[PDB]
């Protein structure tokens, strides 16, 4: 499966946008995240169902398949955030009818630290202008790196993904030396998006633990992270 | 707890 | 200044080997943490030392010398870990006279999780043959990464360190595809660093608040400020 | 966040 084959998988694998809708009113504590959980509750559907359209991933191990996604989920969700978010600064593109200014982050506490480094990310990703193709094999990238006989077979999974990032790359035409610094610029961002991710966690437990929104079934199982 | 759901549309859809 | 000289100069802020006096003690619950956290606010009166041996890291607002150094400590920390235990594998080299085994990572309750990830992350590292040279850009660019007159400046240095890696690994004379192919898997791994950080600081936070292990003015300093 | 023990390293030799 050549490099160009697996982007051309990935696009077509590509999780159609779900969408929903602003609440009526402005934005209370609890209308915020009913719209933030509702939403990922629903991506998270979809996400299962990209990530076995992932070259070789159903040809890991269920467990693997599990930890994989019980670790990053989070990020991916993130990731897919910030890319439909890369053409419109100050602002984050949860779903069409669901615009989010970084102001609106001041009704729930503590997640207006979280809409800035994912805004922050967003604008790096925007003055590299980040690219389609990058960011599909980026996005699956997260998912294969994720790893906090298969492990051996996860490794040429993931050097697959990185061996089409290359090829994209090079595709732009940039000197040798450019792509190499490209490549460098773009995966220095996982950490920050990884790090996003914590923070997100970390709060939405903080959120169910306080009653401020219901979480239970799929998205509280991703949550608690150990149906294994 | 521990197959159901994310287990039940990795394997069962 | 030549990717090969900011190397030296790397190589030149190195810190020196820090020990914690006799191990002693089959370690138990109590002495073990004692031992990491003592020896954690040591590196970390070094760490502030190598930073500032950074070429142009001094030039950066002290605001920004502050917020760098807060946020990356302990995955800078864990770096060097991984690093002293690339030659021993099953073994966490935190010093001469301290030396973890996973089984003596099973005393403290939620350690083993830790522990685990880092001999993983090591483990990794192992396997691509991590060189010194490359731990030092890495650890660097740690550092200078963790950024979540003087941004310009910034976003200088860390592109140097940047470009001084890509050059390391042009010299290991690797094909081209496979020198893009070992910088990919070499940052990817960043992301399992800033994830381990996240657990030890937690896991430390917690051990704070028991007030388990004696107050270290430093380290105490670093582990407030980070969350807040 | 300053007071001071970071600080004052980064203003040392
Ligand atoms: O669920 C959450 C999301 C999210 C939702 C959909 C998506 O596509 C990407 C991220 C963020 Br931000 C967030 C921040 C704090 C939380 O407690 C929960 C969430
Ligand atoms: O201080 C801690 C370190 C450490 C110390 C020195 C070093 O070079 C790298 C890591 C770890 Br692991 C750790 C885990 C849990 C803690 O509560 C405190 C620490």
């Amino acid at each position: 499966l050549s490099p160009e084959q697996l982007v051309l998988t990935l696009l077509e694998a590509e999780p159609p946008h779900v969408l929903i809708s602003r609440p009526s009113a402005p934005f209370t504590e609890a209308s915020m995240m009913m719209s933030l959980t509702k939403l990922a509750d629903k991506e998270l559907v979809h996400m299962i169902s990209w990530a076995k359209k992932i070259p070789g991933f159903v040809e890991l191990s269920l467990f693997d398949q599990v930890r994989l996604l019980e670790s990053c989920w989070m990020e991916v969700l993130m990731m897919g955030l910030m890319w439909r978010s890369i053409d419109h600064p100050g602002k984050l593109i949860f779903a069409p009818d669901l615009v989010l200014d970084r102001d609106e982050g001041k009704c729930v506490e503590g997640i207006l630290e979280i809409f800035d480094m994912l805004l922050a990310t967003t604008s790096r990703f925007r003055e590299l202008k980040l690219q389609h193709k990058e960011y599909l094999c980026v996005k699956a990238m997260i998912l294969l790196n994720s790893a906090m006989d298969s492990s051996r077979k996860l490794a040429h999974l993931l050097n697959a993904v990185t061996d089409a990032l290359v090829w994209v790359i090079a595709k732009s035409g940039i000197s040798s030396q450019q792509q190499s610094m490209r490549l460098a610029n773009l995966l220095m961002l996982l950490s920050h998006v990884r790090h996003a991710s914590n923070k997100g966690m970390e709060h939405l437990l903080n959120m169910k633990c306080k009653n401020v929104v219901p979480v239970y079934d799929l998205l509280l199982e991703m949550l608690n992270a150990h149906v294994l | 707890s521990g197959s159901h759901k994310l287990v039940q549309l990795l394997t069962t859809t």
